[PDB]
DNA sequence: ACTAGTAATAACTACTTTATCTTTTAAT
DNA sequence: ATTAAAAGATAAAGTAGTTGAGCCTGGTCATTACTAGT
RNA sequence: AUAUAUGCAUAAAGACCAGGCU
């Protein structure tokens, strides 16, 4: 067969074929399930290993989940318990998600399927990383940026440094 | 809603390590009576959703002084409001 | 293995200061947990003092390891290394 | 608490099944495998103790223990006196009652000969010189090792074991 | 800045609320006395009051 | 509110009242919201 | 039963032992706490050999305690439980529910469902015991068993055996 | 030496001083102000 | 660049031989400089010819 | 030296292995499946089962213990769970690398 | 409140070449914490009850080789975010070579 | 027939990348 | 013999990181239109 | 057969913003 094109959009991966070519959206399950195919042999000498950093695991289909000591609850005026960033991030995840199967295991208007997908992988990236280029990025309940685990790591404030 | 008084171990939970006998019944100071650091100056209740624990603040640590005026009024809500102030010499 | 023969010791026959520190160090808090003194105890009771007169006279019983850059190491005694 | 010179044996991708032990299929672990290594690394055969030599060797051991505490001087009781501590001592009695009741050979002129008869899984040596055998079909019937081995021989070793060896 | 900046002194107990300096050691220091603040760091075992004794001293 | 950032900050200050001078200095004070050294030179025209 | 193992234990020293007989401590140290102690990986452990002269090595002077460990390299003697191994064993205690038997420091407990229904427990015998045709099982008599099952607390080893097999039973 | 080359730093027609440093740890592709100095014959 | 850095080294399965400084004071560990470039025995001998 | 005494041997760190959490990794460390929403259940305190603060991830008060570990806030290192996802999400920091390697690998055999 | 020991003191004392000064002052004087790791995986997911002395590995089925460790407990949490993150750091005690 | 919870509403320097160019080679 | 094809050199443009240490003080931490109790 | 429980003698807010200190 013919290769595609891949081109790098926001958090999308736009894949043009020259036949007039085709523009089409490369979807994590189907690039999931094209790594999943890579001979040991083949994923050695791309530079990953088969034992510890296999290609198909970049992709996330399982989100592991921190203990609350990672995220250690907050209180906002004496008896009445806030919640920390990460608390609220991961409650607008799991949101998503279950949105997701709820809306999947009913009617299909594929466009609602695909923008719900898009908001649930902005969660997901702005869990990760808030810091973004070319797009807005979370707003946290009280207006300021949400603070995610790349702005906890980096920076002189950081927890490195 | 919150109440000035005076806290009592019996009535109230969360109580400070300070000294709670510096202050009179309505839960302040009285102003010219010499205090020294990590003593309640003004006491505050709050009640429970011992049904009221502690929300007492206390001078400053590494702070001595005399109580120099004390003032309550009403703010906008319509609750009390209480300012201390207190006197020392550099 | 990895040891080298003391026929074929190349390091320094001195002792350097953070060898120096280090046994004083070690000996001083071996000496506070009631370790055997190898000289007599006049009159100083500061144990680093004690660890500082047993250096003098060449006492302490411990081994210096030296580690060279591939992984092989020297074992040096602490009554063979030179004080200055 | 103790540590072997066999370790390692770090995760992997993918997950070994054989890892359950059973004598029947001749799987005795990784901390038993048919290879070990000594104190210098080199390669060497598994050491099984059947319980004659078991008894010889505890034996030994207990005389080269009493040699290094007494210095230079025969009964289960004085042997397990020899060691100390409640629960070693418990261990050492409660091991010696078994053994000698059950040691099939409790001569070092029989042990000797044994060796010499017995000079192959080392656990079939140990079995064959432990419990006692008195016909092929119950030799192959207690373990299946006998049963499954092309070259089998059972009647003249079996015969050797009743006659030679101790009836 | 560098490695004289942070060195180990012998403590003598006086009184008044401020940190005492010989003359000569405010140069290494870059301190004057215009309302400098400085830290102290008490160490807390054998070995390593030896090697503040013998290594930073 | 909700336009937190994109917005000028430090416009309204306590004021001082450590003594009249530096209340009155507080009074009288310019600030420009650059946040290069030429703009913090003493230009000529500052006359 | 009964394997030939190399073990090696790392054992600290307190600085207040550092003399010239520091040797025969760590050498009665070793003794006291490898025999009689039973572990997951290598089992029972029924004793050391050799152990009058065993190289100790040289300390390690752990950093800001003082103390010395040594790892010492040793041949010992141990004891394991097999799955599916036969041995023989001498019964301690028969019960309805079930009886126990010996081997070494090993309890070996066999359940009702492991004897065959031609053994029958009888309370009235004197001792209460097991018997059938020409079959009698009492306590302290010789019985041969196959493990079926080997279970660790760490501390100790527990194991059942099954007589529901061939060539099995009282000897 | 980390130490003992930066702590003059602080204290301070080609380029000179603290942009001169920069420019040479940096290790620019483009000099400020190049030069090149050409020794003749003894002649 | 802490985050760059750590997930290329989780993409590229890097290992860290835990031999350099900065990994060591990170880990609470003594380091190879200094009083920590080498290891402390004790002088079975001396102590036996006491 | 202040901690409680463990019968696991003490050493330190000689080697750190980095790499990629796989999903059967990621489902075997878990020890709770989170799925629900909510938090409390009508706010009476005893936070939902399941749900993002669950006890047997973990102990931050000295009122309840950890349910997974045993110990109090001062001992218990906190536990990991698992969420699954209905559909594949990408990951921010792999976003490049990934769509590098579809510039190696054939889109329909996977062969370079 | 605690003062600070900046990076610029962590490089005092390295030129100084006190490495147990900086050891002492980056863990006793400081945030301290003991942890658990498995032999197999490397990884922190070791369940340890000390009350009745079991100490359990969920993925590798290990309940033997494992080890306790002291780290800062900044350590321990930048772990802990990195495996939130599906990056997998693995602290094993001895060397593959 | 009214009320209060209540939830949703920066330049400097560098590297990397892309498209342009074009020279190159074998083909017209 | 001469020029269409094109693989590849590389010139030009788009993108992205990152900024000296610590210390102190004070201030803040939304908002309002939809729908159920008595 | 006990007898109700009608009870609790310290919990650690943190993150941002602004103004100063050498
Ligand atoms: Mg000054
Ligand atoms: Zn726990
Ligand atoms: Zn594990």
């Amino acid at each position: 067969n013919t290769q595609p094109v891949v081109r790098k959009d926001g958090m999308k991966l736009w894949g043009t074929w020259k036949k007039q070519p085709e523009r089409k959206l490369l979807t994590p399950g189907e690039i999931l399930n094209v790594f999943k195919h890579i001979s040991p042999e083949d994923c050695f000498r791309l530079g990953f290993n088969e034992d510890y950093a296999r290609p198909e695991w970049m992709i996330i289909t399982v989100l592991p989940v921190p203990p609350p000591q990672v995220r250690p609850s907050i209180a906002m005026d004496e008896t009445t318990q806030g919640q920390d960033d990460l608390t609220h991030k991961l409650s607008d995840i799991l949101k998503a998600n279950i949105n997701v199967q709820k809306l999947e295991m009913d009617g299909s208007p594929q466009h609602i399927i695909n923008e719900v997908e898009q908001l649930l992988q902005f969660h997901v990236a702005t869990y990760m990383d808030n810091d973004i280029a070319g797009q807005p990025q979370a707003l946290q309940k009280s207006g300021r940026p949400v603070k995610a685990i790349r702005a906890r790591l980096k920076g002189k404030e950081g927890r490195l440094r | 809603v919150e109440e000035f008084e005076k806290p009592t171990r019996a009535t109230t939970l969360r109580l400070k390590h300070g000294t709670y006998e510096k202050l009179d019944e309505d839960g302040l100071i009285a102003p010219g009576v010499r205090v020294s650091g990590d003593d309640i100056i003004i006491g505050k209740t709050t009640p429970i959703p011992h049904t009221k624990r502690d929300a007492s603040t206390p001078l400053r640590s590494t702070e001595n002084g005399i109580v120099d005026q004390v003032l309550l009024t009403t703010n906008q809500e319509g609750l009390k409001f209480v300012k201390v102030r207190m006197r020392t010499t550099k | 293995e990895l040891a080298i023969l003391k026929e074929e010791r190349t390091t320094t026959p001195y002792l350097t200061k953070y060898e120096r520190a280090r046994i004083l160090g070690t000996r001083a808090l071996q000496i506070s947990m009631n370790a055997p003194v190898l000289v007599d105890i006049e009159g100083e009771t500061d144990p680093l003092q004690i660890a500082m007169k047993e250096l003098s006279q060449r006492k302490i019983p411990l081994v210096i390891r030296r580690y060279l850059p591939d992984g092989s190491y020297e074992d040096w005694g602490c009554d063979e290394l030179i004080v200055d | 608490v103790s540590t072997s010179t066999v370790g390692a044996r770090r995760r992997r991708a993918k997950q070994q099944v054989d890892d359950e032990e059973n004598a029947t299929l001749l799987r005795l672990g990784p901390e038993f495998a048919l290879k070990q290594y000594d104190h210098d690394g080199n390669e060497h055969d598994l050491i099984a103790l059947s319980l004659s030599e078991s008894r010889l060797l505890i034996r030994e051991a207990l005389k080269a223990r009493s040699r290094a505490r007494n210095g230079g001087v025969i009964d289960d009781d004085e042997l397990a006196k020899v060691t100390s501590g409640a629960v070693a001592n418990g261990v050492v009695k409660k091991t010696l009652d078994y053994l000698n009741t059950f040691a099939r050979f409790k001569d070092e002129e029989t042990c000797t000969a044994v060796d010499q008869l017995l000079h192959l899984h080392p656990f079939e040596i140990a079995q064959l010189s432990s419990l006692g055998c008195e016909d092929v079909d119950e030799a192959i019937t207690l373990i299946p090792s006998l049963a499954a081995k092309k070259e089998v021989n059972l009647q003249r070793i079996l015969d050797e074991l009743n006659r030679l060896e101790d009836p | 800045l560098h490695k004289m900046s942070m060195m180990a002194h012998r403590v003598k107990v006086m009184p008044y609320s401020t940190f005492r300096l010989n003359l000569s050691v405010t140069s290494p220091y870059n301190a004057d006395f215009d309302g400098d603040e400085m830290n102290l760091h008490v160490p807390q075992s054998e070995e390593t009051r030896a090697e503040l004794s013998q290594l930073c001293a | 509110q909700k336009k937190a950032m994109s917005s000028r900050a430090g416009v309204s200050q306590v004021l001082n009242r450590y003594t009249y001078s530096s209340t009155l200095s507080h009074l009288r004070r310019t600030n420009t919201p650059i946040g290069l050294a030429k703009p913090r030179q003493l230009h000529n025209t500052h006359w | 039963m009964f394997f030939l193992k190399d073990l090696s234990l790392i054992l600290t020293l307190h600085p207040s032992y550092f003399g010239p007989q520091m040797n025969q401590y760590l050498r009665e140290k070793l003794l006291t706490d490898v025999e009689g102690t039973c572990t997951g990986q290598f089992g029972y452990i029924v004793t050391v050999l050799d152990g009058m002269n065993i190289d100790v090595g040289k300390g390690r002077i752990i950093p800001g305690s003082g103390s010395a460990e040594f790892e010492v390299k040793y041949r010992a003697v141990v004891w394991k439980p097999f799955k599916g191994e036969v041995v023989d064993a001498i019964v301690s205690n028969v019960s309805p529910i079930g009886f126990f038997a010996d081997v070494g420091p090993l309890n070996v407990f066999v359940s009702t469902r492991l004897i065959p229904d031609n053994l029958v427990y009888n309370p009235s015998n004197s001792p209460p015991a097991y018997m059938s045709n020409d079959e009698l099982i009492t306590k302290g008599s010789k019985v041969r068993l196959k493990v079926v099952g080997t279970r660790t607390d760490v501390n100790e080893i527990y194991a059942i055996g099954s007589i529901k097999e061939d060539f099995l039973g009282a000897i | 030496a980390a130490q003992s080359i930066g702590e003059p730093a602080t204290q301070m027609n080609v380029t000179l001083g603290v942009p001169r440093l920069k420019e040479i740890l940096n290790v620019a592709k483009n000099i400020k102000t190049p030069a090149l100095t050409v020794y003749l014959d003894r002649e | 660049e802490t985050v760059e850095i750590l997930f290329e080294a989780g993409a590229a399965a890097e290992l860290d031989d835990c031999r350099g400084v900065s990994e060591n004071v990170m880990l609470g560990q003594l380091a190879p400089m200094g009083t920590g470039a080498f290891d402390v025995m004790i002088d079975e001998k001396l102590l036996t010819s006491l | 030296s202040q901690f409680p005494y463990s019968s696991a041997p003490l050493r330190s760190v000689k080697e750190v292995q980095f790499g990629l959490l796989s999903p059967e990794e990621i489902r075997a460390i878990s020890v709770v499946k989170i799925e629900y929403p909510e938090i409390m259940d009508e706010s009476r305190q005893r936070p939902r089962e399941g749900g993002l603060n669950d006890p047997k991830l973990g102990s931050i008060d000295r009122n309840f213990k950890c349910q997974t570990c045993g110990e109090g806030m001062a001992e218990c290192p906190g536990h990991f769970g698992h969420m699954e996802l209905a559909k594949p999400v990408f990951h921010i920091g792999f976003i490049p690398k990934i769509k590098k390697v579809c510039e190696c690998i054939c889109m329909n055999c996977g062969k370079l | 409140g605690g003062l600070r020991f900046g990076e610029m003191e962590r490089d005092c004392m390295i030129a100084h070449g006190a490495a147990g000064f900086l050891k002492e002052r980056l863990m006793e004087a400081s945030d301290a914490f003991r942890v658990h790791v498995c032999g197999i995986c490397g990884l922190m997911s070791v369940i340890a009850n000390l009350k009745k002395n079991q100490f359990e590995c969920r993925s590798c089925k290990n309940k033997t080789n494992i080890y306790q460790l002291h780290i800062p407990y900044a350590a321990k949490l930048l772990f802990q975010e990195l495996m939130a993150m599906n990056i997998a750091p693995r602290l094993y005690t001895e060397r593959s070579g």
